[PDB]
RNA sequence: GCAGUCAAGCGUUCAUAGCGACAUUGCUUUUUGAUUCUUCGAUGUCGGCUCUUCCUAUCAUACCGAAGCAGAAUUCGGUAA
RNA sequence: AGAACUGGCGAUGCGGGAUGAACCGAACGUAGAGUUAAGGUGCCGGAAUACACGCUCAUCAGACACCACAAAAGGUGUUAGUUCAUCUAGACAGCCGGACGGUGGCCAUGGAAGUCGGAAUCCGCUAAGGAGUGUGUAACAACUCACCGGCCGAAUGAACUA
């Protein structure tokens, strides 16, 4: 019903991010470190997991 | 009008042959001339016009000057007081109300009582004149 | 290392007029006018011609360098708009529930208004913004665009549509549903 | 640890029947009196060779003055310090007129950046630099820049009394 | 040199100006201050809310009738400041206290007086740029000053007031500048002027 | 390997500056890989081409003022996207194969070099009637 | 007792969702300990009852984030007394 | 808890560390002046909102040994430095120009021409070119790179250190 353009789109918007192991945040899915400052602006992340 | 109209403040530049007062040491009330900078807080300054030797100094007891001249960079005393004179600078500071002011207040120091006295009765009747004339404007 | 002094250049082209004082510049062109407040900057403008204007930072640092640029970009972004205009569109997407959007007025407000969101019983509202502009467009389905000069008006809210629709409580990642931003360029320049 | 000066230290082993006249041995050193100089030479021996004071004499000291002290001048400073958890060499670079408020300023600016104080400061060595675009640090460069010139913004005028029925200003 | 001095707090900072008050009412100079809504702090609105929600909190346990008081003026603010300063539980702190008076806005005989600063305590000049700050009056709302409206309100209408005058006065002047150049460029003035006057 | 890289670059610009006679240096904005190869395969018959960095070209040139020292004013003229034509043959013919033939407007001659002369090509593109206007004038 | 670092390894794969070996750095005095300073010309010496308040190293409720989160339910986690 | 040297409290006031037996200072006849100690000079408080070179902004700032703490380990906040490399034979950033021919390279099929994919990674001429890093066409057409050159021109990056 949902098409891939769309579906890559909101998957872009917010799928394709990136985690803080210690805060949890909605990082940039390329970015360096953290920015947030209780981490420390640390720069210990993640992708975040994909569906099945 | 299509004209941009920008108002950008205009600031006593830091430069070359820049013409300068010395506000406090021993060549306090003075003018020197900074020749080449040292840094942001520190420049090079001489004053053989003045008596202020070639110095390094600090730009906090320095004040600046709206004035200012030409010059090569590196230049010695000799061409210093020369391009100096030729720019005949002591004259423009002369004419620099500023410094009517600081010979006001200073000759204003030197005052006498008597001619505090004086002072005071022309300003009474110069007072009057122009109580009587404005009275009338 | 307290760089010394430094600069930044920007175009002022025909058709345009910029009057700057205390840190308080109006920009003018076709679309309108713009005006913005940057007294929270000591920072100096200086004019060369109505094509060229330099703004500078003396005896700075690294952050207030940073700023300097930062501003730059504002304000040709402020000029690139009130000509060119700028044009946000966003498609609206769902898999099961279609997302019903209109427009409403309270005292003349132009709240956007959307419904059916997820089968959501809410109804969402969205005050708009002055001096902005929407459309549904046609050739194309759910491409709600929306323009103005003021790109700051823009795209915050069509962020904040796009905020508003925002799925609770679940795995977005399945629940894709809410609005996303397409494209942006210019109402100008197609 | 005050105002500075600069001094020329030379000594040598105390001499004997071995050695007369045995080698004698400079340094040039900065320092707010010749105490110190002679302090820090015997330091510097006794880091350097096997001797003490009582075992040598100093030859001579002689103050020294700069060449051209009217000729606002660069250098590059090469220096031995002491950090909390251990040492390390450098090299820095002054843009002032004298080598003295050269290391005067190098100093304290050893102090406000890495509070590395006298004690745990080393000097290896001084150089006036002769040519520019030789420079390697830009907060010199900047001002070696050609014609170069500047504002001093916010001006701001010391108040001698507390009071002044004037908003004041930075017109400068 | 005066039975009075007035004050603004316009573009001052709080301590400081507190500091030089206090060391003067202590020498006995009296002094109102006004406008005190205007004053300015340093620091970000945050910080000085969580620093006032500090002072806020700690108050007598077992009765917050009889604990710390705090006020939520930007008046009774700088008050507090200055008798954290001054030696309030003296006879000599209590007549200083009694000397100072402060107020916010400007009131009738205040305003038609005159106005100084200080420049010991200028937000403008004193801090460094690129420096944040803060406004004591938005602080006083944001901890329960209720009154922040009718003082800009007033201060509107007693500003358009003074401008008028200030516009007559400037006129006036302008003519008396034209009626007294006229004898300016005479010989008596000339005595004066090599007089030095 | 970088640094024999261009000093074999170096190698070819030398080569060509000694063995050929002349040299057009030929603005080569715009032109197409496939045009310049077009170039070479019509100037098989003497005409060798040499392309590269402008700077490693007025590097070369100064290192080799020691002999033929009047190669100097040549880079003045290396300047933009500019190669070498090196050739012996006759001037309007190369010139002609070079500006008329396989052009596309587009290769230029920027300047011309010949026996430690300067030509600006015009002279060279002057056809007839200019000798025909001095003789009979005089 | 509480919280962390590193990361062997589990987690079908997957060092680090959740966990985490071998080591290791702190914190609290609601544990026991240790001491014996105060008090033996006097501190009323379990427990529960009733009662108010404070803490947070948050169980729930508000809000958010992450997951090996499809929904549901669940867990990791932050703001939060 | 216990021993070694010395000095101190107890027997001992005063100045200061707010406060304090043990710190530092210095030890007392009763008074005057003066100079100082350690300590300090925004106000409380007597004393420079003194000067000067700089570091730092903390949504939990910091602020005087003794003395009422805080560590490991991390941070592209911030400052400074080292070492290594790229680069003036022209770097990087960043723009710009070419981004081809043998050649739509082979299989796969309605169509796949460097870019759905399966299988090979050659040669030419080149400053250079991937039988292509991707955009776009039903497929060509059209672009930007890899690779190379025009441009600015001196800088760019990596790892480290405190």
């Amino acid at each position: 019903i949902i098409e891939p353009s769309l579906k890559a789109l909101a998957s872009k918007y917010n799928c394709d991010k990136s985690v803080c192991r210690k805060c949890y945040a909605r990082l940039p899915p390329r970015a360096t470190n953290c920015r947030k400052r209780k981490c420390g602006h640390t720069n210990q992340l993640r992708p975040k997991k994909k569906l099945k | 009008s299509t004209d941009s109209i920008v108002k950008a403040s205009n600031w006593r530049l830091v430069e070359v042959g820049r013409v300068v007062l010395i506000k406090k040491g021993q060549s306090a009330g003075k003018l020197a001339a900074i020749v080449e900078i040292i840094d942001q807080k520190k420049v090079l300054i001489d004053g053989p016009k003045a008596g202020v030797p070639r110095q390094a100094i600090n730009l906090g007891q320095v004040v600046l000057t709206p004035l200012t001249f030409a010059l090569p960079r590196g230049a010695r005393t000799a061409t210093v007081s020369k391009k100096w004179a030729a720019a005949a600078v002591c004259e423009k500071w002369a004419a620099s109300s500023w410094a009517k002011k600081i010979a006001q207040r200073e000759r204003r120091a030197a005052l006498t009582d008597f001619e505090r006295f004086q002072v005071m009765v022309l300003r009474k009747q110069k007072r009057y004149t122009v109580k009587k004339a404005l009275a009338k404007a | 290392m307290k760089y010394i002094q430094t600069e930044q250049q920007i175009e002022v082209p025909e058709g345009v007029t910029v009057s700057i004082k205390s840190r308080i510049v109006k920009v003018v062109g076709p679309r309108g006018t713009l005006t913005k407040n940057l007294k929270h900057i000591d920072v100096t403008f200086t004019k060369v011609n109505n094509q060229l204007i330099k703004v500078a930072v003396h005896n700075g640092g690294r952050k207030h360098v940073a700023a300097l640029r930062t501003v730059k970009s504002l304000v040709d972004n402020m000029i690139t708009g009130v000509t060119k205009g700028y044009k946000y569109k966003m498609r609206y997407v769902y898999a099961h529930f279609p997302i019903n959007v209109n427009i409403v007025e309270k005292d003349g407000a132009k709240f956007i208004e959307v419904r059916n969101f997820l089968g959501d019983k809410k109804i969402r509202n969205v005050p708009v913004r002055d001096g902005v502009t929407i459309e549904f467009s046609t050739n194309v389905k759910d491409e709600i665009v929306l323009s103005g000069n003021s790109v700051e008006d823009v795209s915050q809210n069509a962020a904040d549509l796009q905020q508003i629709c925002r799925v609770r409580n679940k795995d977005i990642r399945k629940f894709l549903d809410g609005i996303y931003v397409s494209h942006k360029g210019f109402i100008t320049e197609d | 640890m005050a105002h500075f000066k600069e001094y020329q230290v030379i000594g040598r082993r105390l001499p004997t029947e071995s050695v007369p006249e045995p080698k004698l041995f400079r340094m040039r050193i900065f320092a707010s009196n010749e105490v110190i100089a002679k302090s820090r030479y015997w330091y510097f021996l006794q880091k350097l060779h096997k001797v003490k004071k009582a075992s040598g004499e100093i030859v001579s000291i002689n103050q020294i003055n700069e060449a051209h002290p009217t000729k606002v001048k660069n250098f590059g400073v090469w220096v031995r310090y002491d950090s909390r958890s251990g040492t390390h060499n450098m090299y820095k670079e002054i843009r002032d007129v004298s080598r003295v408020a050269a290391v005067e300023t190098l100093y304290q600016d050893m102090a406000a950046r890495h509070r590395a104080r006298f004690r745990s400061i080393h000097i290896l060595k001084v150089a006036e630099i002769e040519k520019t675009a030789d420079v390697k640090r830009q907060y010199v460069k900047q001002f070696l820049t050609k014609d170069l010139k500047f504002p001093l913004p916010h001006r701001v005028q010391k108040s001698t009394k507390t009071f002044s029925y004037k908003r004041p200003s930075t017109f400068y | 040199v005066e039975p009075v001095v007035v004050i603004d707090g316009k573009g001052h900072l709080v301590g400081r100006l507190a500091s030089v008050v206090a060391k003067q009412l202590l020498n006995g100079q009296k002094i109102v201050v006004v406008r005190a809504e205007e004053l300015n702090i340093s620091g970000e609105f945050f910080r000085n809310k969580l620093k006032y929600h500090d002072f806020l909190r700690k108050a007598t346990a077992f009765n917050k009738t009889r604990g710390p008081f705090h006020f939520r003026a930007p008046s009774r603010i700088f008050y507090k400041a200055l008798r954290g300063m001054v030696s309030h539980k003296t006879a000599r702190g209590k007549a200083a206290l009694e000397r100072l008076k402060v107020f916010e806005g400007i009131p009738p005989p205040y305003d038609k007086k005159k106005r100084v600063v200080v420049p010991q305590a200028l937000r403008v000049l004193r801090l460094k740029p690129g420096r944040k700050y803060t406004t004591l009056g938005k602080l006083s709302t944001s901890v329960g000053w209720k009154y922040e409206d009718v003082v800009a309100k007033l201060e509107a209408k007693r500003k358009v007031s003074s401008a008028e005058y200030y516009a007559k006065k400037r006129a006036f002047t302008k003519k008396v500048a034209s009626a007294n150049a006229t004898a300016a460029e005479s010989d008596v003035a000339k005595q004066l002027a090599a007089l030095g006057y | 390997g970088i640094r024999e890289k261009k000093a074999e670059y170096f190698a070819k610009l030398r080569e060509y500056l000694e063995e050929y006679k002349s040299l057009f240096v030929v603005g080569v904005d715009n032109v197409s890989s496939q045009q310049m190869h077009e170039v070479r395969k019509e100037l098989r018959g003497r005409a060798v081409v040499l392309m590269g960095k402008n700077t490693m070209v007025r590097r070369a040139i100064r290192g080799f003022l020691s002999d033929l020292p009047d190669f100097e004013k040549l880079l003045p003229f290396v300047k933009g996207n500019v190669g070498f034509v090196f050739t012996n043959e006759p001037l309007t013919e190369i010139k002609n194969v070079i500006v008329s033939n396989r052009v596309a407007a587009g290769l230029t001659v920027v300047q011309v070099y010949d026996n430690g002369q300067v030509f600006p090509s015009s002279i060279l593109d002057i056809t007839d009637e200019e000798l025909v206007s001095h003789f009979v004038s005089a």
